[PDB]
DNA sequence: TATCTCCGGGTGCTTGTGGTAGTGCACC
RNA sequence: UACCCAUAACCAUAUCUCCACAUCCACCU
DNA sequence: GGTGCACTACCACAAGCACCCAGGTGGATGTGGAGATA
């Protein structure tokens, strides 16, 4: 908000149409690599650096 | 180490509880303003879950890395972070037992069904209220009999207890003529003027009387029974054998007169609230209910079964699933980790805390309270009440507003937010992780038109681009020497002023093969989320290719798209193959495709290829005359026949200009010889054509974007303006015929050519293009005449209000047409070249409708009321609209903004459960053993009362295209083998051949008749893809179906729809027919009786003045026939004809909407939902079950095959397809995670958490619900695991197996 | 009305400041405080629904935004949920509620704004300007109908 | 004086309840 | 046991602060 | 042994009640308070 943007809301409707496709490595990174695991977070920005 | 495979919730026991938590909080002292540390033993201590700080004891002596482990000198504190406390758990200790509200307020009371207490009042009344109930003794009579279980009211049980006592304090000094054993009756005069009530035995004390409903017995001998024991007749109560008890009943002795006293009250049971709830389920014993309810069931009749198995069904849950119902009902309270209800400071040293926080510091105060109240003393009422403040807290910590509305403090009237609050409702805890709501790597901009872009590309602002792949960013020009470290690097990136072109070098670098999802907010379908290559451009904007302006529903006017970058590679694969667009081209709901050219480059490429003509006023007569030539080139030479004229065989302009080849013709009009809408004569490959040199430009265009000209030419028609339409086949084609790439590149070529022919060719609206024919004016004259004349047939009475007000708007509606058509007409006739008429002509915009209001008149408006007005509007956009008119039109406007804004709304609930009902339905298969088919007809039955016709070419598309043959079929000469799949060619040659007369069904695979376990197989689904191959075993059919059926409804009848899809009882109700028979119909004028008349049996039915049938009579009548006209309640059709019969009948009628729409939706889709609509049997001939009680078809199909064939015992278990509307399949499920996902937590949880429902997780929603890999998809076992290695390496590995055979 | 609610909560304090007042010479100050009717006030120009932020953006919008009407308000009138009946115009609005103002959206005919020449006379009753038509003349003279 | 402590509207659903006719006990 | 025999103690591993909710006004479907 | 009578199980109707009323984005402003005791 104030500091820093805020993401996107990914919603169901994008994770209905995410899911549609047969993507289901997409759909688990964006659910839990990018949006909520903490650890998952920290040791994907530390890889990927 | 191990997966996770399965999730079981049931009951928590209290020994479960105080194992789960660490410690027990006391003290409502959450954190004192002061002591910003936590208080005390309440709600945030730190012992208690555990330290508050990061890394530090509370002291910090062996900390430290090398002896972390070794237990702290001063402390005892592991090193941990503050997750701690987001784990770590509590516990309250009550004193008195409580019952969780879920199971005494849901709808079937599990307490009240389990035990035989009526639910609304008893169960309350004895929870809440000062109420008894009591097992053990009730022999004792009150003018009723024995009870056992009965429900009396404290005030008459208090009296039982003790007797049936009364006291009358006396004066002192005076000698009641009434002694210490004297039996008194009513009336009887105890004194100068004291008079008893009732007969019994009066006490006399010096200075009191006590009149007790008592037995008193002298006797002069020891005492057998001493003061305060209970007694039962016959026992030996003094005096041995002397004296014997009588009645049951409590013994006091008095040796002043030495006389034993028994009172008629024995020990009787006596509870209230939970503890007696306790009582009740530790001396219920689960399996002796069990065999009971089974014999109460079997015998009697359906009626009182019916709750006799709605109860044994629960017995038999709880017995079946572990759990006893003891614990039922909850002593200790877990208490929430701190960190999920956090007190945090806002400003000022003020606290903002979650509502849990209050409702544990409330439930605190009131069990202390308790626990002192208990302690000290007991005043009865006091206790009660206070017991009444402790149960209602409890209830309201775990729910708030089932029994009243617990608020915060007053003068906030928002009531409390609690357990329940937080999971149920339409932002939950469910309704948010379900969802995902935040991610780290996105951003959002506005959008524009991105036309140099190709179709697999889209324009990224830099800035934002720069931000999004700021890890990459970092690493890649650490792969340089711009900055040492990661740290330098950020910090360089931290300030826009410290930005430099090696950077930005270093951006293009990372994302050379990169992609980026775009998506845009409201996602209707599987194309509102589409992969693109990015290309960094100087801007703001998001750069957009216009063709998938379609795609998204995104036009220009300010909205804004969303943008996501994927991280994995595996992720990246996944984007660029299959969700990139260049590979999308086609609709999920249909064949149509969706990158067609759009309104702008139709527009282009109509005015390319459209032929003129204006006149012809000499001789037209030319086929015959050789001198014709040089005499009508002189004629063209003179103004006597223009260029482009109506010859008899041909225009002077093929006979003038011969063409050797497409570049001469293209040259020669360069030079401003010849436009590109003039025929004239030139030479192609093979063959002299009179076409325009714009058609030969268009076909030139589709031949080079393309590599073969051959397949270009003959998959063209140059024959016709390019119609959207035309455009449509054009690309269908080249995709069947050519592929992706070359699709893709031929868009392109016309995206860009259509671009500049557009800009070129100039189409502007002047307000002189709206033009007016002058024949409408005396049309209205005509109409003008007409309404008078009808008025005047008002003015003599000859009509009713009702008909003159149809009349008029029969005449209103027919000269509408009639001046639709005549402008039409008009410019067809006069100016061909017109950019409405054009417009309206190509697909490019516009309707006949909307041009009749701009250049006619728009006649008919609608009122509020949902009629129409009876004064029309004369005038059209092009003249002035009179204030009167404009307020008329504002109804209607108004009307269409409410509608939106509601029937959205409306769509998306539709959509959600669809969705939902449909989420299991993945491709995973082999064939399926399907012996079975539908036959799909090809003549509407009834469009005439008795007529058969062939159906409309797009139903007969839409219901075959893409399926898959049952068994082989011949119909003109050509043998169509088992097992085809049905392409648009074999479509067109079936409904040419059903045109000649040959066939009229086709029977073809579907997944109505599937016999796949959870899914369907590739077979009964079919072929229709964004691809047109056949479908790729893995790919989720169910959300793609529910998906299509709810994207048009946006765009819209709706509520019938909801009524097909939701099985209702439509109000308008059809009388339909059960039996064979004839029918005879009477016309009673009471009521029209219709007699379906059998052999052995007549059924009668009542028409009343509204029920227009549509039947004659003595005609022959089957079942399932709709006798009257009107909608057809589906369960009596189950109930009448079948299975298969309400299926097609929900297959049509819910494709009859659509298709009133004009929506094109395929029937796969409708197939599939109406399939998991009806999954669900209701067994009738028991096997080793209850009968009436409803569960999967295919689980009784697999209990049947055990019972019969593979286990001994021919039990058939015999069933009825039960159809339910979406809602309750999508409710009842074996997976409990989605349906408590879906609609209502509170009553599926608690119906899952009586039996253990292991939760399998198959079903899409439950594998996202907890975040591992999708079973569809990439996630299908067919394809989840594939080895992958080199050839060398293959080499390799085959030369070890050779010599792994030794020798 | 928010004044009068404030003003009866300063009743019913003074009633009770008198019940346990003893002796008469208190009139000023063991009567009346300014912390009930103060704060009513306070709290309704403050955290009311219908007292909303001020539209400035220019000129035009201050304007529209102050002669706008609003259908829905404290709660127990119309509220946002269902008002399906009413969004509709109606055969009266015509010259005295602008048909096309409403705002798209939710807010849609609920939130309206009153024509040009509308006037409300004394008590929420919008009068509509007419000229007086006697036989064939059209006078001056200017009366306003509700 | 400063701080600590009492002060729905609409739909479908379920259930219920009186009604209503099949069938069990008494006049033919 | 004392030569062997008797030994156990001291320091370096990080994504967070607040953003909650309510009310209101707008924008895009 | 069979019909008049009473009865009780079953269906249509009326009332009480829980639950619906789409997705995302930006901005703005509001927050334990009165009496009592020390
Ligand atoms: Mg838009
Ligand atoms: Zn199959």
């Amino acid at each position: 908000g104030k500091a820093q943007f805020g993401g996107q809301r990914f919603g169901e409707m994008e994770v209905w149409a995410l899911e549609a496709y047969g993507a289901a490595h997409t759909l688990q990174e964006m659910l839990t690599l990018k949006s909520d695991d903490i650890e998952g977070r920290n040791a994907a920005y530390e890889a990927i650096i | 180490k191990k997966e996770v495979r399965k999730v079981r919730i049931a009951l928590a026991s209290p020994e479960k509880i105080r194992s789960w938590s660490y410690g027990e909080v006391e003290k409502p002292e959450t954190i004192n303003y002061r002591t910003l540390k936590p208080e005390r033993d309440g709600l945030f201590d730190e012992r208690i879950f555990g330290p508050i700080k990061d890394y530090e004891c509370a002291c910090g002596k062996y900390k430290r890395q090398r002896f972390e482990g070794k237990v702290c000198e001063r402390c005892g504190v592991e090193v941990t972070k503050s997750i701690v406390r987001r784990y770590r758990m509590g516990h309250i200790e009550l004193a008195t037992p409580a019952a969780h509200i879920w199971f005494v307020k849901d709808v079937p009371s599990k307490i009240g069904t389990l035990l035989d207490l009526s639910a609304t009042e008893l169960e309350q009344v004895l929870y809440f209220s000062k109420y008894i109930v009591l097992d053990p003794k009730g022999a004792i009579l009150n003018g009723v009999p024995v009870e056992k279980r009965q429900l009396l009211t404290d005030e008459e049980y208090r009296e039982l207890r003790y007797g049936k006592q009364e006291t009358y304090p006396l004066p002192p000094g005076v000698d009641a003529l009434v002694k210490d054993g004297e039996e008194v009756v009513k009336g009887q005069e105890l004194a100068p003027g004291v008079v008893s009530r009732l007969d019994g035995v009066a006490l006399y004390r010096f200075a009191s009387i006590l009149v007790v409903k008592a037995r008193v017995y002298p006797f002069e001998d020891d005492v057998e029974v001493s003061t305060g024991d209970r007694v039962a007749p016959g026992d030996v109560l003094a005096d041995g054998g002397k004296v014997k008890s009588d009645v049951y009943g409590r013994v006091e002795v008095d040796l002043v007169r030495n006389v034993v006293r028994v009172v008629e009250s024995y020990d009787i049971d006596a509870r209230m609230g939970a503890e007696a709830i306790q009582q009740l389920l530790k001396e219920l014993d689960l399996e002796a209910l069990e065999k009971e309810l089974l014999e109460e069931m079997k015998h009697p009749s359906r009626a009182r079964r019916a709750k006799a198995r709605k109860r044994l069904e629960v017995v038999r849950a709880f017995l079946d699933s572990g759990n006893r119902p003891e614990w039922m009902i909850l002593e200790a309270v877990p208490v929430l980790p701190p960190d999920l209800r956090p007190m945090v400071q806002v400003d000022g040293g003020r606290f903002a805390t979650s509502d849990l926080n209050d409702l544990y510091r409330r439930l605190i105060n009131r069990n202390n309270r308790l626990k002192k109240l208990l302690a000290q003393g007991a005043p009865e009422i006091i206790i009660r009440n206070e017991k009444r403040m402790l149960q209602e807290a409890v209830d309201a910590l775990l729910d708030n507003g089932r029994r009243g509305a617990p608020v915060t403090n007053p003068g906030s009237d928002r009531p409390l937010r609690s357990l329940t609050d937080i999971l149920s409702g339409k932002q939950g805890r469910f309704r948010q992780n379900l969802l995902g709501k935040r991610v780290d790597y996105s951003g959002r901009s506005v959008i524009v038109v991105g036309p140099q872009l190709k179709l697999h590309q889209c324009g990224l602002p830099k800035r934002m681009a720069l931000e999004l792949f700021k890890p990459f960013l970092l690493k890649k020009m650490e792969e340089k020497g711009i900055a040492p470290n990661v740290k330098a690097a950020r910090r360089m990136l931290e300030r826009q002023r410290d930005i430099k072109d090696e950077v930005w070098d270093a951006l293009e670098e990372v994302i050379h093969g990169k992609v980026v999802l775009l998506n845009r907010a409201p996602t209707l379908h599987r194309l509102g989320i589409q992969a693109f290559q990015p290309v960094l451009v100087e801007g703001q904007s998001i750069q957009l290719h216009p063709l998938v302006c379609e795609a998204f529903n995104a036009d220009f006017d300010g909205d804004q798209m969303a943008v996501h970058v994927p991280l994995s590679s595996f992720a990246q694969a996944e984007a660029r193959i299959q969700m990139l667009s260049a590979h999308n081209l086609l609709s999920p709901a249909s064949g149509e495709p969706l990158a067609k050219p759009s309104r702008d480059i139709i527009l282009g490429l109509y005015y390319i290829t459209q032929v003129r003509k204006e006149k012809k006023g000499a001789g037209l007569e030319f086929a015959t005359p050789e001198e014709a030539l040089a005499a009508h080139e002189r004629g063209e030479v003179a103004l006597n026949a223009p260029i482009k004229v109506a010859g008899r065989e041909t225009s002077v302009g093929r006979l003038k200009y011969v063409f050797a080849n497409p570049d001469e013709a293209l040259l020669a009009v360069a030079h401003g010889i010849v436009d590109l809408q003039d025929v004239v004569t030139v030479r192609y490959m093979g063959k002299r054509l009179e076409t325009s040199p714009g058609r030969i430009l268009f076909a030139r265009i589709v031949a080079e974007a393309v590599e073969d000209e051959k397949v270009a030419w003959e998959l063209i028609q140059l024959d016709v303006p390019q119609e959207k339409n035309s455009l449509k086949d054009l690309v269908y084609q080249a995709f069947l015929r050519l592929g992706m790439e070359k699709t893709a590149r031929l868009l392109d070529a016309l995206k860009y050519y259509g671009f500049t022919f557009s800009t070129t060719s100039g189409i502007t609206i002047g307000i002189d293009d709206a033009v007016i024919p002058e024949e409408k004016k005396q049309y209205l004259e005509e109409a003008d005449r007409k309404l008078l004349q009808i008025e005047q047939a008002y003015e003599m009475g000859f009509l009713t209000d009702r008909e003159r007000y149809d009349q008029i708007l029969q005449l209103w509606t027919e000269t509408t047409e009639k001046v639709t058509q005549a402008v039409f007409k008009n410019f067809e006739e006069n100016y061909p070249f017109n950019p409405l008429y054009v417009m309206a002509q190509s697909g490019a915009r516009g309707n006949p409708q909307q041009i009749r209001q701009l250049c006619g008149l728009r006649g008919l408006m609608q009122k509020p009321s949902g009629e129409t007005f009876e004064v029309p509007v004369r005038s059209s956009f092009r003249e002035g609209l009179t204030v009167l008119e404009y307020f008329i039109s504002s109804h209607g406007a108004r009307k269409g903004g409410a509608d939106t804004a509601l029937r959205t709304a409306d769509s998306g609930y539709l959509t959600r459960k669809l969705v939902d009902v449909t989420h299991e339905i993945v491709v995973r298969e082999a064939d399926c053993g399907t012996t079975n088919y539908i036959s799909v007809p090809l003549f509407q039955p009834d469009e005439v009362t008795r007529s058969l016709r062939l159906r409309k070419r797009a139903d007969i598309e839409a219901g075959l295209y893409g399926r898959v043959l049952a068994r082989e079929v011949e119909v003109l000469g050509v043998r169509l083998e088992e097992g085809r799949y049905l392409s648009m060619d074999d479509v067109h040659l079936l409904i040419k051949a059903a045109e000649a007369g040959e066939i009229q069904e086709v029977p073809v695979r579907s997944p109505l008749t599937c016999q796949t376990r959870y899914g369907v197989c590739q077979k009964c689904y079919g072929y229709d893809l964004s691809m047109a191959r056949p479908v790729s075993i893995g790919e989720a059919v169910g959300i793609v179906a529910a998906q299509s059926i709810g994207e048009p409804g946006t765009q819209l009848g709706l509520p019938r729809v909801i009524e097909l899809f939701e099985a209702r009882r439509p109000k308008a109700k059809a009388v339909i027919s059960e039996i064979d028979g004839v029918v005879r119909i009477e016309e009673t004028e009471e009521k029209l009786s219709v007699f379906v008349e059998s052999e052995g049996f007549s059924k009668e039915y009542k028409l009343p003045k509204e029920a227009r049938l549509l039947v004659k009579d003595g005609d022959y009548v089957e079942a399932g026939q709709p006798l009257t006209r009107g909608a057809i309640d589906p369960h009596q059709l189950l109930e009448a004809k079948g299975p298969e019969a309400v299926e097609r009948y929900l297959v049509e009628e819910i494709q009859k909407v659509y298709r009133a729409q004009g929506v094109k939706l395929h029937d796969k889709h409708i197939e599939i939902v109406v399939r998991q609509m009806m999954k669900y049997v209701e067994v009738t001939d028991p096997g080793d079950s209850r009968l009436l009680e409803g569960q999967v078809l295919e689980k009784w199909d697999v209990e049947a095959l055990n019972e019969r064939l593979i286990a001994e015992g021919k039990t058939p278990v015999a069933w009825k397809p039960l159809l339910m509307g979406v809602t309750k399949s999508a409710l009842s499920t074996k997976s409990w995670l989605s349906a408590a996902s879906f609609q209502n937590t509170t009553h599926v949880l608690t119906e899952a958490a009586i039996a253990g429902k292991k939760d399998e997780l198959i079903g899409l929603k439950e594998n996202v619900i907890l975040g591992r890999l999708i079973p569809a998809g990439t996630g299908s076992d067919f394809v989840r695991f594939t080895q992958v290695v080199d050839q060398k390496t293959l080499k390799a590995i085959e030369e070890a197996r050779k010599e792994a055979v030794e020798a | 009305d928010q004044f009068r609610v404030g003003l009866a909560r300063l009743a019913r304090g003074v009633r009770e400041r008198m019940l346990m007042g003893s002796e008469d010479s208190l009139t000023p100050a063991k009567l009346v405080n300014s912390r009930p009717l103060e704060a009513a006030i306070r709290e309704f120009f403050s955290r009311s629904q219908l007292s909303q932020f001020k539209d400035e953006t220019n000129p035009l919008s201050s304007l529209r935004h102050k002669r706008r009407i609003s259908a829905l308000g404290p709660g127990g009138l119309t509220r946002e949920r269902a008002g399906f009946d009413v969004r509709d115009v109606h055969r009266t609005h015509y010259g005295r509620i602008c048909p096309v103002e409403t705002p798209e959206g939710a807010n849609i005919g609920l939130i309206t704004s009153l024509a040009a020449y509308a006037r409300v006379d004394e008590l929420g009753f919008i009068r509509t300007p007419y000229r007086r038509v006697v036989g064939g003349v059209v006078t001056d003279e200017v009366v306003y109908m509700t």
